[PDB]
């Protein structure tokens, strides 16, 4: 859940080497110390929270995409038009050349301008009281108490791990020439 | 052509002017080696001299018997680029300078110490005036007709006679 | 004092009018906001200005196609200039000015259209991408992103 | 007050359910930028023209008026436009729709004055909108079908820009 | 910057020397890039 | 009381955060010398000109009016190619626009003579897009910001056309690096001339 005081709260440090700053408030889902360079002092906390959740969600989805495309798993006929390789880099370059990446770019950017930018503008202006990262996207239930509680903390930690792991995977593929799995 | 003059592009004396000007530079160039700084300096002067003579020949200037360009300033439109347009350009700048200087002397009269504004110029205000000069013909004529350019004869000090 | 470029004529000892109209808020479509006469924005407002543009754009369609359209032996139409209409009774003037003198498209080779651009003299829309991508190009096409890749691998 | 169509976004503060086809969909805030009556008149205009355009694409693919196959040959969809501009067909269509659009301009300017509902040209020769409930339902049906036909027209002409087939022929082949 | 030093640079001889050096300087530059202009080119 | 843009300088007077795009940036202290009203008039004008000019370069690369006189992808070449009569028509029309839109209050001593006159506000709202007073502050901010960005962008595009004799988009798509064997900066006095 929250575990305020235990984990993700005031008096919570991931690395007590760095003292927990005062400017870092204790009400943002995922706040467990870790503000060395003092960014929370001057950045908009709502903006950086939304940016963190969005970086988290891309990292998770990209990790899933890397795993599927490095295990050889595909959709029917995808390997027919695209390459047969499992190099994530090679697939990206050939799916760009196929137009598939252009279609994903088109539709992501459409959602991100017609919905993402107004949502960001209102969440930071103070016209809607939308918590960061919220898009009312809960089709398969699993909300209620969990939605504002453990799931927010589970999401943010799985996302931070996904960011670190995705960066790891791409750089391992770079330095080796062989991907994972 | 006009006044018995010859277009500089077909004047033979203009042609000899160009040749003599280059022979004079080429014999100075004959005393230097190819890549030296005095050779490049003179080779650039031979290029400049030829370019000037080429431009004058193709410009519609008229040469005399002496092979030098002559200016026609009677008002004809085929020759307006020699006096009338340089003159129109001058009078625009001259009236600008006059309008701007006049505007500042009137400002300085309403100052705390009017003569200190003329040896120590209020540069932000004096720059406000210099920018205003671009429409001096309209500003000065409206100044005239609104009775603010010319002062009447009875507010001007004159000698007793 | 005077700050400089303040813009007020009383701070530069310049004669002002003393008349400074109050600025209204009403606007017209192809005109500007500002002091007008009473009733002016009611007769020459957005309603007037939009309607007049609509009539001008409709009457453009006959004008952009102005000419003497005549049928030959079959139903085929020949186009000619209105100068070919020789007026009978004006002394030495036999070819008369027409609507083609106020709208001389043909002399400048324009080929006007009722949509202002005809099949000849049509808008030219090219593609600046020149048929290649942003990155990983091969041949006579080297993008700025390719130049960043070339520098980083050298 | 949050948007019915986009739940994480606010209600667009210029749109109200008294409008026809309202779903609270103005995420970009254009109803705050432009005058809403102008936007409403434009949507219905775009709607009706696109409804005619989509139906015309379908029908032109089905049949073609007598004699037209002489002038218009392999040309179809947007292709027939340049051949019929040479002829006076598109010129005549443009002339008469522009003539109607002068009066459409007068109507829109009265709408902006506030004396006319957007898209209301009072045209009901046959009787359909006698009843109020039927009138409102047909208003919603017109807006919804016109919206669908806008997207339809887009798809149809772009399908020609890709394959050259035409709507019905793109269904039959591929 | 010091206001008494700016009041010194606003004195008539400094402004006269600066303005006419600036004025002389763009005549010099104009005759470098566009030399031998005996006439307005027309 | 320090500047927000430049934290180690003092916040300039005549900059009070009222104007759109005011972040405290005036290190050289021009606002203390030149009235901020004239400066904002000139900033909005420079920015509006540059928005059109940057768009002019890019669109002129892509789309042309018909005719050989309008077929210059490189925008700096269009200056010479475009019909001179019509280019001077543009210039004369701009001058007529400048006098009428300013209502004969053109100069540093008579613009803003009317207390109703506002910097950059010429009464230009043909489609009444600024009628909503809720959008007013963010329109003013984004007009100023678009203007500043386009000033910088157009400046870059012009001097990249000078360095590379290429139009801006196809300079990005057919990039060539600066060799430095040409266009060396300065040097008129280093070689003592020539
Ligand atoms: C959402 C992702 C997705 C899904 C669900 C499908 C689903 C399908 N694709 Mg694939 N496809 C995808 C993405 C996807 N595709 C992408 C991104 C591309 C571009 C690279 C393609 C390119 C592609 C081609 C070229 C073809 C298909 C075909 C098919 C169909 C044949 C399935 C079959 O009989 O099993 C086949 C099962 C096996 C081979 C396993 C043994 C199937 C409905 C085929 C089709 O058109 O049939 C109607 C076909 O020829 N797909
Ligand atoms: C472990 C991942 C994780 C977790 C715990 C959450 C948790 C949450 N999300 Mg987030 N989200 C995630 C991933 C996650 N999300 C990703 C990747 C996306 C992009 C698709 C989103 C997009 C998203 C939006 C757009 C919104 C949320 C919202 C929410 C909240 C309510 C929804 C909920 O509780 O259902 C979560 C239920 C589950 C996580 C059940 C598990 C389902 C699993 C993860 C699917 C696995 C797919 C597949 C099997 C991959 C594995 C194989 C692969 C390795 C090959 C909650 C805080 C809503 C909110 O209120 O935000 C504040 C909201 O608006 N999320
Ligand atoms: C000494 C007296 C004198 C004076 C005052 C002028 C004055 C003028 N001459 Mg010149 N002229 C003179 C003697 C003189 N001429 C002599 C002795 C000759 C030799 C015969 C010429 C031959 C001459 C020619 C061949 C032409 C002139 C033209 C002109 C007029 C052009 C200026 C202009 O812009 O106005 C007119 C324009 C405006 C008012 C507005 C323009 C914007 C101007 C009125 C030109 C002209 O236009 O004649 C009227 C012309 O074509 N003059
Ligand atoms: C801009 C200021 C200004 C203005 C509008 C005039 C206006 C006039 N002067 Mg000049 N005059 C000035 C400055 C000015 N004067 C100065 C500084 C001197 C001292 C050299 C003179 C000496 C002078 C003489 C001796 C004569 C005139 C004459 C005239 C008249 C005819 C035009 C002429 O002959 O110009 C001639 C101009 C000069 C000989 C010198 C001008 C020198 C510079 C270019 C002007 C000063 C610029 C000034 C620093 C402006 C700074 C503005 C800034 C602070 C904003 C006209 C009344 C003549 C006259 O009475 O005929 C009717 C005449 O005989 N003036
Ligand atoms: C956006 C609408 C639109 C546009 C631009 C065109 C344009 C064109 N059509 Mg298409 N067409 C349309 C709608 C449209 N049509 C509709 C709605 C239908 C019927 C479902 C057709 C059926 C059709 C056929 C069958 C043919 C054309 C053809 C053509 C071309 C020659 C013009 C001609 O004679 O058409 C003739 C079209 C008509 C007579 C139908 C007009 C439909 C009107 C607008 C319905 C209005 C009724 C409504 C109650 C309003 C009453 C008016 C009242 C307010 C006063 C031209 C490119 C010809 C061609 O070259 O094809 C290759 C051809 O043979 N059209
Ligand atoms: C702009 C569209 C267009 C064009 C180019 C033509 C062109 C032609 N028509 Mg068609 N026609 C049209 C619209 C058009 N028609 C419409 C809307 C109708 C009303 C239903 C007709 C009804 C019609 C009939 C009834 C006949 C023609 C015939 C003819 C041809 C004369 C021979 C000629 C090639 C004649 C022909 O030869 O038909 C094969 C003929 O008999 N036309
Ligand atoms: C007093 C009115 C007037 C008259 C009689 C002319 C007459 C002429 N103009 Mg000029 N022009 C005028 C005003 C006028 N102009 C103004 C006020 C401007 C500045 C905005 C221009 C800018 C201009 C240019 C840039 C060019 C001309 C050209 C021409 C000539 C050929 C015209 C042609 O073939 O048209 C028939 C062709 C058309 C009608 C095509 C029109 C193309 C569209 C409408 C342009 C888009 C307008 C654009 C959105 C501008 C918006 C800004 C504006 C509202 C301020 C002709 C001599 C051309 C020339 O010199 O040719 C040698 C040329 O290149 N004109
Ligand atoms: C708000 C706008 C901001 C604008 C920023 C300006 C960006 C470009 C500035 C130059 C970029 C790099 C220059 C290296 C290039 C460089 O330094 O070349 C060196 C050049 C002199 O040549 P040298 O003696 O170096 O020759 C050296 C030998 O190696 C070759 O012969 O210096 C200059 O004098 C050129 C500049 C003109 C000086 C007068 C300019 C006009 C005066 C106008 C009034 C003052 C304005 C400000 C003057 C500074
Ligand atoms: C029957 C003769 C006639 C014709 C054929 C005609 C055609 C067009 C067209 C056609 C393409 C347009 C686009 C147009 C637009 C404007 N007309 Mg109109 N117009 C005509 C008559 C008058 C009068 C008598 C006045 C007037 C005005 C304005 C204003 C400015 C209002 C403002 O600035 O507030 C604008 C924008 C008033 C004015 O101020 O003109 C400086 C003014 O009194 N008009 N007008
Ligand atoms: C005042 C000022 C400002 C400003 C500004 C600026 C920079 C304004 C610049 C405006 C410009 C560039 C206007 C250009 C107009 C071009 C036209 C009308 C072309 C007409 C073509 C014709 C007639 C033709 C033709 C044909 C010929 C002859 C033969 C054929 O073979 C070809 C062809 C078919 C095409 C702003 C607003 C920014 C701010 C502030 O308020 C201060
Ligand atoms: C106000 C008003 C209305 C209106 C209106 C209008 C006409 C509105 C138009 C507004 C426009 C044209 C805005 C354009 C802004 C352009 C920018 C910010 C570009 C910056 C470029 C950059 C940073 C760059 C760069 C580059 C560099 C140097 C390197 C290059 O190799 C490439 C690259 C390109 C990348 C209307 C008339 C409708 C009525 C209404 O009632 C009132």
């Amino acid at each position: 859940l929250w575990n305020e005081g235990k984990i993700q709260g005031k008096g919570v440090s991931v690395i007590p080497l760095f003292p927990r700053p005062a400017s870092l408030d204790g009400t943002f889902p995922g706040d467990q110390g870790f503000d060395p360079f003092g960014f929370s002092s001057w950045v908009n906390m709502k903006f950086v929270a939304e940016a963190e959740i969005k970086h988290c969600r891309l990292a998770m989805l990209a990790f899933a995409g890397i795993m599927v495309e490095s295990a050889g798993i595909s959709f029917p006929g995808a390997t027919s038009v695209l390459g047969s390789s499992k190099n994530i880099f090679e697939i990206h370059d050939k799916a760009v050349a196929s137009g598939a990446m252009g279609q994903i770019l088109l539709w992501v950017s459409f959602f991100e301008v017609v919905a993402g930018v107004p949502a960001m503008n209102e969440m930071l202006n103070g016209e809607s009281s939308r918590i960061p990262g919220y898009y009312a996207f809960d089709p398969l239930g699993q909300g209620k108490g969990d939605k504002m509680g453990r799931m927010q903390l589970s999401e943010i930690q799985n996302g931070r791990l996904a960011m670190l792991a995705v960066s790891g995977i791409v750089h391992h593929t770079l330095i080796t020439g062989k991907g994972p799995l | 052509d006009v006044a018995g003059l010859t277009p500089c592009g077909e004047s033979k004396e203009f042609a000899r002017r160009l040749d003599g000007s280059v022979k004079k530079l080429q014999t100075r160039l004959s005393k230097y080696e190819a890549g030296t700084p005095p050779a490049l300096a003179l080779q650039k002067q031979i290029d400049k001299t030829k370019n000037r003579f080429d431009r004058y020949g193709k410009a519609g200037l008229l040469c005399g018997t002496d092979g030098l360009p002559h200016l026609i300033t009677d008002g004809r439109w085929t020759h307006s680029g020699e006096f009338v347009i340089p003159g129109l350009l001058f009078l625009y700048v001259a009236g600008w300078i006059g309008w701007v200087g006049r505007s500042y002397v009137l400002f300085a009269r309403t100052a705390d110490k009017p003569t200190e504004k003329e040896i120590i110029i209020d540069v932000p205000v004096a720059l406000s005036f210099v920018s205003t000069g671009f429409i001096w013909p309209f500003s000065a004529f409206k100044e005239f007709t609104s009775g603010n350019l010319i002062v009447p004869a009875d507010e001007i000090t004159v000698s007793p006679r | 004092d005077t700050t400089g470029f303040s813009g007020v004529p009383s701070q530069f000892a310049r004669p002002e009018s003393g008349v400074y109209p109050a600025e209204p808020t009403e606007q017209t479509f192809l005109g500007m906001r500002g002091p007008r006469a009473p009733g002016h924005r009611e007769n020459f407002g957005g309603k007037h200005t939009a309607t007049m543009l609509a009539i001008a754009a409709l009457l453009w369609q006959p004008v952009s196609e102005a000419g003497m359209y005549r049928m030959g032996a079959d139903g085929a139409l020949t186009k000619s200039s209105f100068s070919n209409m020789e007026v009978p009774g004006f002394g030495n003037m036999k070819k008369a000015p027409t609507i083609e003198s106020l709208f001389p498209f043909a002399k400048n080779g324009f080929d006007a259209s009722p949509a202002l651009f005809g099949k000849g003299s049509m808008i030219v829309v090219e593609d600046p991408r020149d048929g290649c991508g942003a990155y990983a190009n091969s041949g006579a096409c080297h993008t700025f992103l390719d130049e960043i890749g070339d520098a980083l691998k050298k | 007050a949050m948007s019915e169509s986009v739940p994480f976004l606010k209600k667009p503060e210029a749109l109200d359910s008294s409008m026809a086809g309202y779903a609270g969909f103005d995420p970009l805030g254009l109803s705050s930028i432009a005058d809403i009556k102008f936007l409403q008149e434009s949507e219905i205009k775009h709607c009706r023209i696109a409804m005619l355009a989509a139906a015309g694409s379908i029908a032109q693919d089905i049949f073609t008026f007598p004699g037209v196959s002489k002038v218009v040959g392999t040309a179809k969809m947007t292709g027939v436009h340049d051949v019929l501009v040479k002829q006076g067909a598109m010129g005549q269509i443009l002339l008469w729709t522009s003539f109607l659009e002068v009066f459409g301009t007068i109507a829109l300017l009265e709408t902006l004055d506030g004396k006319r509902a957007p898209g209301d040209f009072k045209f009901d020769p046959l009787g359909f909108s006698k009843n109020a409930e039927t009138a409102k339902r047909y208003q919603l049906s017109e807006i919804k079908n016109g919206r669908l036909a806008m997207l339809a027209t887009g798809g149809m002409v772009h399908g020609y820009f890709i394959t050259g087939k035409g709507p019905l022929e793109l269904l039959t082949n591929f | 910057m010091d206001s008494n030093f700016l009041k010194y640079l606003s004195t008539a001889p400094v402004l006269f020397t600066v303005w006419l050096s600036f004025t002389a300087s763009f005549i010099i530059e104009a005759n470098r890039f566009f030399p031998d202009m005996l006439y307005f080119p027309m | 009381a320090k500047s927000k843009a430049v934290p180690f300088l003092s916040q300039p007077e005549a900059l009070d955060g009222s104007m759109a795009g005011d972040v405290g940036f005036d290190p050289f202290g021009i606002s203390s010398v030149i009235d901020i009203k004239w400066l904002r008039e000139s900033e909005l004008k420079h920015g509006r000109i540059c928005m059109l000019a940057a768009t002019g370069c890019l669109v002129q690369e892509v789309v042309h009016l018909p005719g050989p006189a309008f077929s210059q992808k490189m925008a700096l070449n269009a200056w010479a190619a475009a019909p001179r009569g019509g280019m001077i028509s543009i210039l004369v029309a701009i001058g007529l626009i400048e006098m009428i839109s300013n209502r004969f209050a053109l100069t540093a001593t008579d613009m803003f003579a009317n207390p109703n006159r506002v910097p950059g506000d010429l009464g230009f709202d043909p489609l009444s897009l600024g009628a909503n007073p809720a959008n007013r502050a963010r329109f003013e901010l984004s007009e100023v910001i678009h203007g500043r960005a386009a000033m910088m962008g157009f400046s870059g595009m012009v001097h990249q056309m000078i360095v590379s004799k290429q139009a801006p988009i196809e300079q990005l798509m057919h990039f060539k690096a600066v060799d430095s064997s040409l266009m060396k900066l300065g040097g008129a006095a280093g070689n003592l001339g020539y």
